């Protein structure tokens, strides 16, 4: 639900690195669990044990990505003394991409992942700052 | 979408069965006839938004 | 391997045709000599004689709707008047300050 | 403006009801007449514009582009007459129909007074070009070429549409006159930055900007000769016209949003020019030279000064004529040799002297020899850039030298030296080809006598 | 806008009675001419698919094509004009009845407005 | 001669431009007003637009119902 | 089957749809859906073979599950308010159930899986009917209850449908599966605008129905169901291939064709509600549909594929049955952009 | 020979007729915008004794 | 000519787009056609819509 989003957002940007890291880890774990459920449903690989192994691998990868992003972004915002700045999120995003690239053990995904993730996190920070809506309400 | 054929022709194909308080056989009332009648009379001719508010 | 080594029934690639062989004085427009000659004539007449000469003459003699000589005359009259009465030629302000209401700062 | 639009539309029934052997003659004659009629748009004012109606208006920025567009059609018909000899009557009529539809879409696009109307016609120009490239192209790469030419374009122009409707929900109008008279500054904001990018990228991708130019060599080397002519002469200038029109609502963001592109252009013009030094295909070389010239036009538009705009207009017209002539010369070699490789047919000055003279004049014009209008545009842009920053001269200067080199390179490899011994099918030049080159080159030297016609609305 | 629930609307009327107070579209309306052109194109395509001489195969069929398109286009244009008239009528009535939501802006002159200047350098 | 047989005077284009500008400015103002009116009507529900149906009160039966308390 | 029985079944399908469209009672809407489903099964199975039977059972299972959840939503709505009229939904759980049931009836993602298989299994006439007529009733019901939809769920399913259609169409060589994925993407476009303007939904539905009718009739005329079979049509009737190429260009949203009208309008409407990111992503994703349309155009009319000798005999024969309204469908699906402001007719 | 060369050269009238029709179309558009004819502050003029409109 | 124009500028925009879209197409369309997995996925999405959007 939006409960995890509220727990992550209620923390101030430049404080409580541990809390932000924990919330990002929880969000990543939830996303990995959902992706694992879909993958298990659409592709039953060989058995129960292989399925639980795949679920655990996906969940750990997603949680690690979220944790690295949250920790790096919060640390950058704290030490740069410039909160509300999208470069911290970009830095966090790039780190997350790198974490994923290291997990998959290939440089192209890591390099590709770092650039794209950095862009997405910076865009999300810009949207928070400027008030961009992804799901707009029917105003007119 | 909705083509109001009944309203155009005055047919009453299914409106007789839409509410509790609409002409039951042998004049048997609904359990909540008065509340439904009051709510319908409050909301009539006003529109869904104003009726909800 | 009794295969014919032929992938399909296909026409051979034809050789290019020389227009000069069947018609010297070919002009390179068409294989029909009459149509070719008239294509040459219409192209030359409507391209060089009509557009290139008459259109160029038309453009050369376009009337002065950009108003260059009008601006020259106006500037001449203004310079004459301002030198006659001692006014300092062009003024630094485009609009006179009497009609501008600046905001009071009171800082 | 309908006095030009209606005859262009009447070209289609005239083409389709024509005799089987009279399509080229009628099309050429009536296209030349339409060009003569469109010549009257050149009478412009120093005041606002020629606002014919609520839908169409003309300016001294639009008038030379319209004249070039109407003049290019007869030349394209002449160039296409040769290689379409063995084609059925219906398909020849379809080819002429595609050319006419392209001319109609371009005519309307230049004169449209509404940004949305402009967008619709600016995209409508894609379909005829794509059909021409992928249907009457020669090699198998044409399909891939077409795909590139499409998706690049669309990838730039879908955001623009969004921005456009957004603007109309905020200002209330997309009419260019109202937009100009009611302009308001753009504050430095992330939303404004992305609106700027959406309004700019569609025109950048069609110039093309360096790094977004990969579609152009493919499309130009794979297209038939008429497609190459229209792509190099007119379709590139659509981005320049669009950026000239739309920059009025982008200030003062352009003061600092222009830095990434300016660099990408100023360095880019070097790279592409150097690319021309090592090229084994004539059409590829001519396309890369087009990229360099359009990089200079991009710099001119981003500088946003009167001299910059004058130089950009003049350079757009001059490059259109010059690149069309160069493509026609390369094709006249290709139809004899069927190779499209520079070092195959050599020493052609000995076998075709008048065509060698045409080659020399085209190379001199591409080299920007004064007082050609190519040099007029280049020099105005260079002076404006020098005022922008005195260091720019370095890069500009380098480009000049490099340009001359590769231009003369192309002239020396194909025309000078010894003829290739085994090539014995080089026939004398036809009257059609010589007339094509003459009709390309005479308007340039005539225009150098009245440069004010091509200097834009800021003259 | 959603005028589906607009009061006093007959459920299946193509053109209400109140639509008769508006000027009808002229028979030389450019949109009517475009509708006739669409009918002519339909007739030509019908000739081409059936493998008949495209221009001069069936003159009665082409005439019927054009006439049907023009007829439907005339009635469609009437309905469209009526709908836009209703939109404008409702807009003006609402603005009149809610004066506190549409105040008259105090007109100002450019000589007393301070607009920031950005040099181009 | 060219000006006499091919063109008109400046005032024609001047006043045509004035008329065109007036039309376009009126259209822009109308578009803004229409957007604001749509927003108000959808938010409040007190206008002719965005009227969503409620139960017709003519369907209610007003008769004794075999029970005094309805 | 017997022509009388076939006509009766078709009329029953249309009468079920019209009963859904004209009724104000939830039970009658459910009955209309039931009647439509009952009469639809024989039409799919008209040409008896194992593939058609399999497609019919898949369609039956999907539609029966959807109708069961629709009845459940109606009953929950009645429980929380003694109402049978189709209006505001009065309950969030009931409204979520109703939205999911109608999404599976329409084939929106993630309930899209049955559409490609059912379309591939059935013939081209049954596919035409299934992809055009079978969308009217659920979309009309969605339009009637648009003011109660949760926009988040609707927009999520619409964006998912656009993405899934675009990605799934890239991998297809069968023409019926290409049509199915195109239908999924167009359904996503239609439902992405329901929360803001139902007139835009109806306009998109009309344009899509015209284009789909034209393309299906062109495919029936040149009796081809694969890419390679369609690559032979130029050697018998090149006019059909040229018309199909122009129709495919229109279906890709390229201006100035008719298929540009919906997206344009929808984008505009979304921008009026301060929605910017979603229309941008939607156009970017429609680029994929355009790509595989262009691939079909490449293989069909823009190039000439090899033919076979026995094609010569086919040169001596003409189509015995000519489909009326095909020229009108082609013209309406290609050349109606200048008439765009007619949408105020509340089509 | 008249009535024989016509069947081949009637095509050559289409573009000039289109030109004349386009000029006529342009004139029609001009009439609609006469809202400020002889009303601008710059060209406001008193009519001549036999003048109805300043421009056409 | 070679490193930038023919390789890396080609690698960045067009080739990456083609690779990603083709991989996503293979991911989406590679389904065995078994209603088992389809309806299990339907159950999962029903639960997600029930417990995420309210
Ligand atoms: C628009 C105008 C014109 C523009 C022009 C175009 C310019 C843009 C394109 C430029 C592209 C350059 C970089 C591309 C990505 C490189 C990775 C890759 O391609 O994967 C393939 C490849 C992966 O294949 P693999 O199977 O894993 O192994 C292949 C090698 O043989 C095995 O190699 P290895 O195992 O020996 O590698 C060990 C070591 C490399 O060892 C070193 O000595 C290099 C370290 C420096 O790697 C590292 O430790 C990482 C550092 O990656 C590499 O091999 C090289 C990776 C290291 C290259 C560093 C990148 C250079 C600088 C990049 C930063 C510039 C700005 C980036 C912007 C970021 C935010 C937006
Ligand atoms: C210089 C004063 C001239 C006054 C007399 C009138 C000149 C008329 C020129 C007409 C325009 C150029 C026509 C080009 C197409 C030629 C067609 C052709 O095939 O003819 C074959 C014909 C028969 O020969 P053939 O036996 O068949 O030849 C066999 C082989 O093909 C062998 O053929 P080829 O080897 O004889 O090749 C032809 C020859 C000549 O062919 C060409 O090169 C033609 C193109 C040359 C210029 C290239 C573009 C440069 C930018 C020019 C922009 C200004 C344009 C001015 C207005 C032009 C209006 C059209 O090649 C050259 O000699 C190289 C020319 C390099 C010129 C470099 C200097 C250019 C700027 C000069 C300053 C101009 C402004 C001064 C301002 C300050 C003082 C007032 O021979 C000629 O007619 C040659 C004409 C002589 C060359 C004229 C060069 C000067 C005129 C330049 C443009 C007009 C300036 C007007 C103001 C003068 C003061
Ligand atoms: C802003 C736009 C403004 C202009 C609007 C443009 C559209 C307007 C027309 C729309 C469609 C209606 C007509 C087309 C029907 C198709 C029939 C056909 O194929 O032509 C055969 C026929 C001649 O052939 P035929 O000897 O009778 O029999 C041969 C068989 O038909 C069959 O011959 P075959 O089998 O031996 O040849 C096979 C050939 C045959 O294939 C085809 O030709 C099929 C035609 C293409 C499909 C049509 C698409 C539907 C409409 C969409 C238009 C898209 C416009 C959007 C812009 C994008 C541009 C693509 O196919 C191929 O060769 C395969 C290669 C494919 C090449 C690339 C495909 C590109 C197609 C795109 C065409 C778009 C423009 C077409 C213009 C008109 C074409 C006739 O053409 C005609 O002569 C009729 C054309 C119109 C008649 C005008 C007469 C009226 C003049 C009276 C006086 C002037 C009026 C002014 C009044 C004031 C005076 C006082
Ligand atoms: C080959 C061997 C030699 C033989 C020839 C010997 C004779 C040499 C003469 C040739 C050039 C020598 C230069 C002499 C120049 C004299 C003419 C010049 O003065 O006229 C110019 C005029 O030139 C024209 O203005 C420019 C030509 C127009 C170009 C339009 C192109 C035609 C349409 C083609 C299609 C368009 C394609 C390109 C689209 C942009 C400038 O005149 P200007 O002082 O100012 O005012 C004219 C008089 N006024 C005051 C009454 C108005
Ligand atoms: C590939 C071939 C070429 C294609 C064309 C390339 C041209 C497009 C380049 C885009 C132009 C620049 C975009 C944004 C420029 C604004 C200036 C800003 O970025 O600089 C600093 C901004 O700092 C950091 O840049 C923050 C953003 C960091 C994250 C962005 C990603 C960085 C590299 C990404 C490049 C990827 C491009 C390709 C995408 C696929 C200024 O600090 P600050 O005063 O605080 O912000 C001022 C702006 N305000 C006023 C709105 C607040
Ligand atoms: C000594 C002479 C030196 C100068 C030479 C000048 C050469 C002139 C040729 C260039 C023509 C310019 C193009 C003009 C076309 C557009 C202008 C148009 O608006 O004028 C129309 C008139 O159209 C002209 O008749 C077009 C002339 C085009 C024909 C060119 C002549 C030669 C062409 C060759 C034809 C084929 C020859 C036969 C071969 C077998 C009337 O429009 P209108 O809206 O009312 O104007 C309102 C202003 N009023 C009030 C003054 C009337
Ligand atoms: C490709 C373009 C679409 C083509 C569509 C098919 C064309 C053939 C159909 C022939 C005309 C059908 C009209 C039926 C006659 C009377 C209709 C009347 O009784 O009903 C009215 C309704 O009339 C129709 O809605 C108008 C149909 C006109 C369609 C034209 C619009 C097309 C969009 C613009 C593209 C240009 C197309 C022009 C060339 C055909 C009253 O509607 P109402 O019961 O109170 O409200 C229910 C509808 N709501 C819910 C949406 C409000
Ligand atoms: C989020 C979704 C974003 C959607 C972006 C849409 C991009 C539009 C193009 C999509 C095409 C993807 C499909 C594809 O290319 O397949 C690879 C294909 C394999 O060949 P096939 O013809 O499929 O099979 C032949 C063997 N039988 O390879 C190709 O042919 C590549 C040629 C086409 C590419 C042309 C250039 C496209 C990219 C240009 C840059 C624009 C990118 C747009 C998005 C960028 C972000 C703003
Ligand atoms: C050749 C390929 C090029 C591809 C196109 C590159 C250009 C991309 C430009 C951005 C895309 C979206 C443009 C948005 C349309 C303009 C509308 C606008 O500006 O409104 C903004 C909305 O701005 C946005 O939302 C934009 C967010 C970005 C989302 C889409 C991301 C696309 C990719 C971004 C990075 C790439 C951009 C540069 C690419 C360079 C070329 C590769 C304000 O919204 P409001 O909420 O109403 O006002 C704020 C006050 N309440």
């Amino acid at each position: 639900a939006k409960t995890l989003l509220h727990k992550y957002s209620d923390i101030p940007e430049g404080t409580e690195c541990h809390r932000k890291a924990y919330a990002s880890t929880s969000i990543g774990g939830a996303t990995g669990l959902i992706v694992s459920a879909y993958s298990i449903a659409l592709k039953p690989p060989a058995s129960f044990l292989e399925g639980v192994a795949r679920t655990g691998r996906y969940t750990f990868t997603s949680a690690a990505i979220g944790a690295i992003f949250g920790l790096t972004s919060c640390i950058s915002a704290q030490v740069r003394e410039k909160p509300d700045d999208p470069l911290n999120y970009f830095i966090g995003g790039c780190a997350g991409g790198l974490t994923l690239g290291a997990r998959t053990r290939s440089y192209g995904i890591g390099a590709a992942a770092c650039a794209y993730m950095g862009l997405t996190a910076a865009l999300v920070k810009m949207g928070q700052l400027e008030g961009w809506q992804v799901f707009a309400e029917p105003k007119v | 979408p909705f083509f109001d054929v009944q309203k155009r022709l005055g047919l009453d194909l299914d409106r007789w069965m839409t509410i509790q308080s609409a002409e039951q056989p042998h004049k048997i009332p609904g359990r909540c006839h008065a509340f439904e009648k009051e709510w319908i009379e409050c909301a009539h001719g006003i529109g869904g938004i104003r009726a909800e508010k | 391997p009794p295969e014919p080594t032929i992938r399909l029934q296909e026409d051979p690639d034809p050789e290019d045709e020389n227009l000069y062989e069947k018609n010297p004085d070919s002009h390179g427009y068409d294989k029909d000599p009459i149509v070719d000659l008239w294509n040459m004539r219409v192209v030359f007449f409507f391209g060089f004689s009509i557009v290139l000469v008459l259109g160029s003459t038309f453009v050369a003699y376009l009337p002065d709707y950009r108003m260059q000589e009008w601006a020259r005359r106006e500037a001449e009259r203004l310079v004459k008047y301002r030198e006659a009465n001692g006014l300092p030629l062009m003024e630094s302000n485009c609009f006179d300050p009497n009609k501008i209401q600046l905001p009071e700062d009171e800082d | 403006m309908l006095k030009i639009i209606i005859p262009t539309t009447m070209l289609l029934p005239m083409t389709w009801m024509s005799k089987h052997n009279m399509i080229w003659i009628n099309a050429t004659v009536h296209s030349l007449l339409i060009s003569l009629i469109s010549l009257s748009l050149l009478n412009q004012l120093g005041e606002n514009s020629l606002n014919f109606s609520l839908t169409f208006f003309s300016d001294s920025l639009s008038a030379p582009l319209l004249v070039l567009t109407t003049w290019l059609l007869p030349l394209m018909l002449m160039a296409s007459q040769s290689h379409l000899s063995k084609e059925t009557t219906t398909r020849k009529k379809l080819y002429i129909t595609m050319l006419i539809l392209l001319q109609l879409f371009l005519i309307m696009t230049f004169t449209a007074t509404e940004l949305i109307l402009f967008y619709i016609l600016f995209e409508a120009t894609l379909v005829p070009t794509l059909i021409i490239i992928t249907r009457w192209g020669n090699q198998t790469e044409r399909l891939n070429a077409g795909l590139y030419f499409l998706f690049y374009t669309l990838a730039g122009s879908l955001p623009l549409l969004v921005a456009l409707v957004y603007i109309q929900n905020t200002t209330g109008s997309l009419n260019f006159l109202i937009i100009h008279y009611w302009s308001h500054p753009l504050s430095n904001s992330w939303s404004n930055i992305f609106m700027w990018l959406a309004c700019i990228m569609a025109f950048m991708v069609k110039m093309p900007l360096y790094g977004l130019h990969l579609w152009l060599p493919k499309a130009h080397v794979e297209a038939p000769i008429a497609g190459s002519m229209v792509l190099a002469a007119v379709l590139l200038k659509l981005g320049g016209y669009g950026m000239m029109r739309i920059t009025t609502i982008l200030n003062p963001l352009t003061n600092y949003m222009a830095y990434p592109f300016l660099m990408l252009s100023m360095w880019g013009m070097i790279m592409t020019s150097s690319i021309c030094l090592r090229q084994t295909d004539l059409k590829s070389l001519i396309a890369y030279s087009s990229v360099s010239h359009m990089a200079l036009v991009i710099v001119a538009i981003m500088i946003q000064t009167p001299w910059s705009f004058m130089g950009a207009t003049a350079l757009m017209i001059a490059h259109g004529l010059t690149s069309s002539m160069l493509f026609c010369l390369a094709n006249t070699n290709y139809e004899r040799v069927h190779s499209r490789t520079m070092i195959l047919a050599r020493g052609l000055q000995t076998l075709l002297p008048l065509m060698a003279t045409w080659w020399l004049v085209a190379s001199l014009t591409n080299l920007a020899l004064p007082p050609s209008i190519n040099l007029i545009g280049e020099l105005f842009i260079i002076t404006a850039s020098f005022s922008w920053s005195n260091i720019t001269i370095i890069l500009m200067g380098m480009n000049m030298m490099i340009t001359a080199l590769y231009s003369l390179y192309m002239l020396i490899t194909t025309q000078r030296g010894k003829y290739t011994h085994h090539i014995n099918n080089i026939k004398p030049s036809f009257t059609r080809e010589n007339a094509l080159m003459a009709l390309h080159i005479l308007p340039l030297l005539l225009l150098t006598l009245n440069p004010k016609m091509i200097l834009g609305p800021l003259y | 806008t959603m005028m589906s629930g607009r009061p006093g609307r007959v459920p299946l009327q193509f053109l209400p009675n109140e639509a008769r107070s508006l000027p009808p579209p002229k028979l030389t309306d450019p949109r009517l001419v475009y509708m006739g052109f669409l009918g002519y194109c339909s007739g030509l395509i019908d000739n081409a698919i059936r493998r008949r001489p495209v221009v001069s195969a069936g003159l009665h069929r082409q005439l019927l094509y054009v006439t049907s398109f023009v007829f439907f286009g005339y009635y469609l244009l009437k309905r469209q004009d009526y709908m836009y008239a209703l939109r404008d009528h409702d807009m003006f009535a609402y603005v009149k009845s809610h004066p506190e939501d549409f105040p008259e802006k105090d007109k100002k002159t450019y000589g007393e407005i301070l607009e920031e200047f950005h040099p181009v350098r | 001669w060219i000006a006499r047989t091919f063109y008109d005077g400046p005032e024609k284009n001047y006043e045509k431009t004035m008329a065109i500008l007036q039309i376009e400015a009126e259209k822009a103002e109308l578009r803004l007003k229409e957007l604001e009116v749509r927003r108000l009507m959808r938010a409040r529900g007190d206008g002719p637009w965005y009227q969503y149906p409620t139960i017709d009160k003519a369907l209610i039966d007003h008769s004794p119902k075999t029970t005094p308390d309805n | 089957m017997n022509p009388i029985i076939y006509t009766t079944l078709i009329m029953t399908v249309m009468s079920g749809t019209m009963l859904v469209m004209i009724s104000s009672h939830w039970l009658l809407i459910w009955i209309g859906f039931e009647m439509n489903l009952l009469a639809m099964i024989p039409v799919l199975m008209k040409n008896f073979n194992p593939r058609a039977t399999e497609a019919a059972t898949k369609y039956f299972l999907t539609q029966a599950t959807a109708s069961m959840m629709l009845m459940m939503a109606i009953i929950i709505n009645l429980l929380y308010s003694g109402q049978w009229t189709i209006t505001k939904m009065f309950n969030p759980v009931a409204m979520t159930m109703m939205t999911m049931a109608l999404a599976m009836k329409l084939g929106l993602s993630p309930f899209h899986f049955w559409v490609p298989e059912v379309t591939q299994g059935i013939s081209l006439q049954a596919g035409l009917l299934l992809l055009t007529w079978q969308k009217l009733a659920p979309l009309s019901v969605l339009c009637q209850i648009s003011q109660s939809i949760n926009p988040n769920l609707m927009l999520t399913m619409a964006m998912l449908s656009i993405l899934i259609g675009g990605w799934g169409g890239l991998n297809q060589t069968q023409l019926r599966k290409i049509m199915a994925y195109s239908s999924i993407a167009h359904m996503g476009w239609m439902t992405a605008v329901l929360p803001y303007n139902t007139t835009m939904t109806i306009l998109n539905l009309l344009i899509y129905i015209t284009m789909t009718l034209a393309m299906f009739m062109l495919l029936i005329h040149s009796s081809a169901t694969t890419t390679l079979s369609l690559s032979h049509t130029w050697n018998k009737m090149p006019v059909i291939t040229s018309l199909m190429m122009v129709t495919l260009l229109s279906m890709g949203g390229l201006p100035p064709l008719s298929g540009f009208m919906p997206k344009w309008m929808i984008i505009q409407e979304m921008t009026k509600n301060e929605s910017i990111i979603m229309p941008t992503l939607m156009a970017m994703t429609a680029l994929l549909n355009l790509y595989f349309y262009m691939r079909l155009a490449y293989s069909s009319s823009l190039t000439m594929f090899p033919s076979t000798n026995n094609m010569k005999m086919k040169w001596q024969f003409e189509h015995t049955k000519q489909m009326k309204l095909l020229p009108t469908m082609i013209v309406l699906s290609t050349l109606v952009l200048p008439m765009t402001p007619a949408l105020s007719s509340l089509n | 020979n008249v009535l024989q060369i016509v069947r081949d050269h009637w095509v050559h009238i289409l573009v000039p007729v289109g030109f004349v029709f386009g000029c006529y179309l342009d004139r029609r558009s001009d009439e609609k915008l006469t809202a400020f004819r002889n009303k601008s502050l710059l060209f406001k003029r008193e009519l001549r004794p036999n003048e109805e409109v300043t421009w056409k | 000519s070679s490193l930038l124009d023919l390789i890396w500028l080609e690698t960045i925009l067009p080739k990456t787009t083609s690779f990603i879209q083709m991989k996503m197409s293979i991911m989406v369309s590679n389904q065995k056609g078994l209603i088992k997995l389809y309806f299990l996925s339907f159950l999962i999405t029903i639960m997600i819509s029930m417990t995420l959007f309210n």
